RNA sequence: GUUACUCCAAAGGGUGUCCCUGGCCUUAGACAGCGG
RNA sequence: CUGGGGAUAACAGAGUCGUCUCGGGCGAGAGCCCAUAUCGACCCCGAGGCUUGCUACCUCGCUGUCGGCUCUUCCCAUCCUGGCCCUGCAGCAGGGGCCAAGGGUGGGGGUGUUCACCCAUUAAAGGGGAACGUGAGCUGGGCUUAGACCGUCGUGAGACAGGUCGGAUGCUAUCUACCGGAGGUGUUGGCCGCCUGAGGGGAAGGCUCCCCCAGUACGAGAGGAACAGGGAGCCGCGGCCUCUGG
RNA sequence: CCCGAAAACAGGCGGCCACCGAGGGCCCGGGAAGAAGACCC
């Protein structure tokens, strides 16, 4: 047991589906500058002859500011997402989707660039990153 | 530059002669008597061509340069008289084709020059006393393999006559 | 090799003369060397275009330059001409001459507030930002002066030689010597009953880290030192 | 140059209709226990239930959506005895032993049945098997069996099968078959809850299909499905060699294959249509009854997952030729919900 | 952290300076190559 | 050729019987037997009173070679089957000590180099092993089967990872048959 | 290797084996070993 | 426009290998000393036929095209994945070399582009051949007719291996080949059923990450592994419709 | 794991008939099978 006390990663067990291609629009749903990015890139994916990487609830992306204060704008950011459109499965077989596609932004380790989310996160997102749910004030 | 199988071999006529050459280029080889001319040395190591060959001037000199600095370094001025017994008298020439014409007119332009042996025949010499002779083999080790084809090497005591299995044997 | 010899041209006169030049030997000969045109040039000639096939009139050459040789007139084409070196050549010769510059200047030059040195990387910013005229024909070495003062208000700093005076308790000292001694300029070795050896050295000042790092590498971390006055 | 993997498998070629309905078992198990290695039943329908998971891994200790399959098995049949020997190559039969009396149903199958054929002839047949087996010629001993569709109301023409039987003493299975033949054989003598198995049939049928659906070929560019090439493959190969060659892809039937699936768990066995939860007695069959199959009426297998084959077909079973390393306990997980309501 | 008993089993070997092959300790020239040209293994760190 | 009749002869010892039947040597001693198939085409191995011969008639090199290679093993087995063969082995380590244990046919090693795993070298039959501390003998009557076992036991512990001139943790033979490693 | 030619890879190396020649030590020589 | 020409070019092929791609021998030296950890001048010896040239043996209505999409296969001179050796290899990483072609080698921006350049990911994002694989498979952006504009050359009619806009894409398969599906004869009388399994095919699997071993070995510190043991996922393959969507 | 008695040593076993007739096909009601044929009840 070497680093669990501060810790910024778990593990979840559904695995929900990829829903997001290259190329969708997120709102983000963190007190950061940005409002809006576009995704670029899925972290840790490795596809086929003419396939785009897709993305879930829970896997972080790199994404491209469009709107929000200049400091952020037009910079290369890392991202998770924490609630889609697409409805997924768990482990009773009931399914669960939500009203919007949203994200929040985070460091390269995992560490929240901002203090606050605003409304409910997925309980996928807040076990395998342990660090959202605590400035998270609905987890469902 | 080109390579030297295309001047190795000796089937095309002798090209020896200036004033009907247009643009012949002047050697690069000034030197062929190094070390001490005038100290009546006992053996005599020559090589010898095994068969007949067209060496470049490049060739000599750097054989010249190589061989010369190891008897400096090892055996001392004072001693080894070394010799170059060929002059570089063949004009070598390339055809000025590579717009162009191809094979129009092919009659080469000079580029080089080149010296021709027969076979058994005498290119270079080293003449040195008894305690030296393990540097003069080195030597000829070292000419022999800046040469395009193979070479043997003889000895040689006053009188010119071959000794070279009895100072083998006996080291 | 002419597949890739790139052309200058010298217009005067009335006329225009093309040559075909290698495109790393052109730039010896304008810099200044011992020169064989020979190798330079790609084909003997001076010629209308590269492209095309025309070498101009012995006696046309004659009465506007002067000369009969050819060499001789491609040499003054090269003097008072320009060559087509490709936007690829020009670009990377820029970029190599002033991150040679950006060396020179670091490793000697640092900032009379405290002595940290200044990277090359940020050197490299204030010259693109204050606009320096990078020569690519001109010798680094000697166009360096200018690009001082050019840069030097947008970012002050000065030519300030570090001093040092360095101890070790000698038992790698024959494996620090020549080591250390490698950068030069080694002043009153001294030494001590116990074998520890003691010294004032006058290094340049920008280079400090690599120094202790290096020594404190190869004595494992059991070297004093101190640093004297910043005489510059 | 771009690389990626080709398009379809080699290993299931020729992709041609299967030889039979019936399938037939290549290999066996290699197993300790003396008992028959298989049964065989016919496919009913589908449904899901909720269970705490067993198996290694994570989600262990949890309740989960499982889906299930539901095959009825009636019992067999034992209506012979044959004897193998060692021939140059392989194994070739020595002989055969038949019991005398047969159903009615059996020469549907058999249009040739011998004609008096007493139990004393049997018997001595037997006999005559007995003492060949007990010299040392002989190498294996398997058993034939039928079908008894008819008491499940589904049809009247019965299949006909060969079994092997585990261990590795020829006296010991012939001793096993001798008690066994001439009579009617369950499926809870023969399985036990909480195997892995092994699950053998014939694939559904879809005709002729392109090679867009028969080997994952990609739609050509708009512009070709414009032009009348949509669906097409680009070409049949190169100039040199100048013919088609075999790993093309091409057109052809699609399913009806023979195929074996690995590693399918036995969750329960049941009897006379009911299982047993907590003490209560359920049905499996659905209100309204199975989709294009009726009522469930003698007994059933409870598989985890999908098995090949359309509703009524005849599906065979064998235990786990190819197990893997962690397998889970060999008894009933506990089951919190079972699915009967409406499958249409 | 010595230890010649594992010295001597580790470092009594040559190397050729052509192909790099090992060879036993005796030999006069390479198994794969002829090469005359064989040097002890290093036994202490260079440069 | 080199020579005419090449011939090689061994002295019988005080209770050794030795014997041929056709192409093998059976060697029978105080202690223990040994057999041996040893055969080339010309050479003949056959007993006299108390002698044994080896003989080829007209040899080149090769069998020359052949033949002194065959008189060695035939010494060996006559010194194993009257005295035995002895191989030394000593245990070293720098950090996490490691305790090696006689099994059956196999020996085990645990905690080299701190490994969760234990590492085995199997005794071939015949064989001895005894483990005194940092110090363990191979006690045998035959060689070939003693030097394979010490081989086993210090191949059980080889690395490729890591320098050695820092890495040196293992086993290592010391004295072979009675004969020091010296470097 | 089992190639007359049409239509067959080298410089440089080899205690791989079979031969020829010429010197030098030998009844205590040329390795290793008891003993500086 | 007519008549002809493979007596003669462009064009693929044959030949050749100067050039090109890949190597070797010897040893001046560089590397604190130390040729050979690594680098290795000058000079000599080669392989391949994947670059361009040379020649003019084949074809003058065989097809005269570049690039892209789609589909299959082979070579190794190996980029990653498996296993090893030396090091100027403490550890983490790096250099260099040996065995191995079973699997992998992707997505985007400008440009008709191949190539080259850049971006973010990645275990890595190797390079070649098959008539520069593939138009009785597609496309038609470039190129190479007839219309038109600019610049330059020319008295002019006009031209430019200079730029720019626009500019036709035919087929009922005779033989063989392949994917699947049937009817016969033979197997020495006819028929029903169950087996064997000679031969052929297979990638049916490949790869990554996390936890623990462990802040341990190593190391002055900064930093920082491994064997075993536990989990999850991506790519590929084969099936099914209980659940969810169309 | 998939194909596989046309495997030319063109196989083994059990049973039925022949040495009027065993067996098979057309036909009829239909699919879980299907371009014609074939397959299954
Ligand atoms: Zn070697």
């Amino acid at each position: 047991a070497k680093k669990g006390a501060g810790a910024t990663r778990g593990i979840s067990p559904v695995r929900p589906t990829r829903a997001l291609p290259i190329g969708a629009y997120l709102k983000v749903a963190d007190n950061s500058g940005a409002k809006v990015i576009q995704i670029i890139g899925v972290v840790g994916y490795k596809g086929t002859r003419r396939r785009l990487a897709a993305a879930g609830v829970g896997d972080m992306v790199v994404a491209t500011v469009k709107k929000g204060r200049p400091d952020m704008r037009h910079q290369v950011v890392r991202a998770v997402v924490v609630r889609q459109r697409k409805e997924y499965r768990r482990l009773d077989g009931m399914r669960v989707k939500f009203e919007d596609n949203a994200a929040a932004i985070v460091t390269p380790e995992g560490v929240p660039r901002g203090t606050e989310i605003r409304g409910a996160i997925a309980r996928e997102a807040a076990e395998r990153w342990v660090r959202l749910g605590s400035i998270a004030s609905i987890v469902l | 530059l080109r390579p030297a199988k295309i001047d190795r071999d000796v089937d095309k006529p002798a090209y020896t002669r200036r004033e009907y050459i247009r643009g012949a280029p002047g050697p690069k080889i000034t030197i062929f008597d190094m070390g001490n001319l005038s100290a009546e040395f006992e053996y005599e190591v020559s090589l010898h061509a095994e068969q007949a060959m067209q060496i470049r001037q490049n060739a000599l000199e750097a054989i010249r340069i190589q061989v010369n600095r190891y008897l400096q370094k090892n055996v001392g001025r004072s001693n080894y008289h070394f010799k170059i017994r060929v002059y570089p008298f063949q004009v070598l020439r390339e055809n000025p084709m590579a717009y162009g014409n191809g094979m129009r007119r092919p009659f080469g332009k000079p580029i080089g020059l080149a010296a021709r042996v027969r076979k058994d025949q005498k290119i270079l010499t080293v003449w040195v006393n008894g305690q030296h002779l393990k540097f003069a083999l080195g030597a000829m080790h070292r000419a022999k393999m800046k040469l395009p084809y193979s070479a043997y090497y003889r000895i040689y005591d006053k009188e010119g006559n071959d000794v070279t299995t009895k100072v083998l044997s006996t080291m | 090799s002419v597949d890739k010899a790139v052309i200058a041209r010298l217009k005067t006169h009335g006329e225009t003369f093309e040559i075909l030049v290698d495109p790393y030997l052109a730039r010896d000969f304008k810099e200044g060397k011992d020169v064989p045109i020979e190798e330079i040039l790609a084909t003997p000639y001076v010629f209308k275009d590269a492209h095309k096939g025309d070498k101009a009139s012995e006696h046309e050459m004659e009465k506007i330059f002067g000369t009969s040789d050819p060499y001789e007139v491609a040499k003054i084409i090269l003097r008072k001409g320009e060559v087509q070196l490709t936007a690829e050549q020009r670009r990377q010769m820029l970029e190599d001459k002033k991150r040679y510059i950006a060396t020179v200047i670091h490793r000697h030059a640092v900032d009379p507030r405290t002595g940290y040195p200044h990277p090359v990387d940020r050197i490299l910013r204030a010259m693109e930002e204050a606009g320096v005229h990078i020569d690519i024909f001109k010798d680094a070495e000697a166009q360096v002066p200018q690009v001082i003062k050019a840069i030097r208000p947008i970012l002050p700093l000065k030519l300030e030689v570090k001093v040092i005076a360095v101890k070790i308790p000698g038992d790698y000292v024959g494996r620090a010597y020549g080591e250390v001694r490698k950068f030069g300029n080694i002043k009153r070795e001294e030494w001590g009953s116990d074998g520890s050896w003691m010294f004032v050295i006058e290094i340049p000042g920008g280079v400090e880290e690599e120094f202790y790092e290096k020594l404190n590498a190869l004595t494992k971390g059991e070297a004093i030192t101190k640093l004297l006055e910043r005489k510059g | 140059k771009i690389h990626r993997p080709r398009r379809g498998s080699l290993a299931y070629s020729p992709r041609k209709r299967a030889k039979s309905i019936v399938p037939r078992i290549r290999s066996w198990p290699k197993d300790s226990e003396v008992r028959m290695l298989g049964f065989a039943g016919y496919k009913a329908g589908m449904t899901h239930i909720l269970m705490i998971d067993d198996s290694p891994g994570l989600t262990k200790g949890k309740e989960i959506f499982v889906p299930v399959t539901i095959v009825e098995v009636p019992p067999l049949f034992v209506y012979g005895i044959r004897a193998y020997k060692q021939g140059y190559l392989g194994l070739e039969t020595a002989t055969e032993v038949w019991f005398h009396d047969l159903h009615k149903n059996v020469a549907r199958r058999i249009k040739t049945l011998p004609k008096n054929y007493n139990e004393e002839a049997f018997q001595a047949k037997l006999g005559q098997l007995e003492d060949l087996v007990n010299d040392g010629e002989i190498a294996d001993v398997r058993l034939l069996v039928h079908t008894q569709p008819w008491l499940i109301g589904l049809k009247k023409k019965p299949e006909v099968m060969e079994y092997a039987i585990g261990g590795d003493d020829v006296k010991a299975k012939f001793d096993y078959a001798k008690e066994k033949i001439g009579k009617e054989l369950r499926a809870g003598e023969v399985l036990h809850e909480g195997e892995l198995l092994d699950v053998i049939a014939v694939t559904k049928g879809k005709g002729t299909q392109g090679p867009v659906k028969r080997w994952g070929v990609k739609v050509q560019f708009h512009k070709a499905q414009r032009a009348g090439k949509g669906r097409h493959i680009g070409n049949l190969g190169p100039w040199h060699p100048a013919r088609v060659m075999w790993t093309v892809p091409q057109a052809g039937q699609m399913g009806f294959h023979h195929r074996t699936e690995f590693n399918k768990r036995l969750i329960a066995i049941g009897e006379n249509g009911k299982l047993v939860l907590d003490g209560n007695e359920i049905e499996i069959t659905p209100k309204g009854g199975f989709p294009h199959y009726g009522i469930v009426r003698s007994d059933f297998l409870m598989i985890e997952g999908t098995i090949p084959g359309s509703f009524k077909r005849i599906i065979r079973v064998r235990p786990a030729i190819r197990p893997p390393k962690k397998k889970p306990p060999v008894e009933r997980p506990q089951i919190t919900y079972v699915s009967r309501e409406s499958k249409q | 952290a010595r230890f010649p008993e594992a010295e001597a089993r580790i470092f009594r070997k040559l190397v050729c300076m052509r192909c790099g092959a090992t060879n036993p300790w005796g030999a006069k020239k390479c198994r794969k190559c002829g090469y005359k040209g064989l040097r002890p293994k290093a036994r202490e760190p260079r440069g | 050729p080199v020579d005419a009749w090449i011939r090689e002869e061994i002295e019988i010892p005080e209770g050794v019987e030795v014997t041929v039947e056709g192409n093998t040597v059976k060697v029978k001693g105080p202690k223990g037997e040994l057999q041996r198939e040893l055969k080339y085409p010309g050479v003949q191995i056959f007993t006299e009173d108390g002698k044994v011969v080896i003989y080829k008639e007209f040899p080149r090199k090769k069998d020359v070679a052949i033949v002194r290679t065959f008189k060695a093993h035939i010494n060996n087995m006559i010194k194993g089957v009257t005295e035995g063969f002895k191989y030394r082995l000593k245990v070293v380590y720098s950090h996490f000590p490691m305790t090696v244990k006689v099994q059956g046919d196999e020996v085990v090693i645990e905690n080299f180099l701190g490994e969760k795993n234990p590492r085995r070298a199997k005794i071939l039959p015949g064989v001895t092993v005894k483990v005194k501390g940092s110090e363990i003998e191979v006690e045998g009557i035959d060689k070939e089967a003693v030097g394979q076992t010490a081989a086993n036991i210090e191949q059980a512990t080889r690395i490729t990872k890591w320098d050695r001139r820092v890495f040196q943790d293992g086993i290592y033979i010391v004295e072979k048959a009675g004969k020091p490693i010296k470097f």
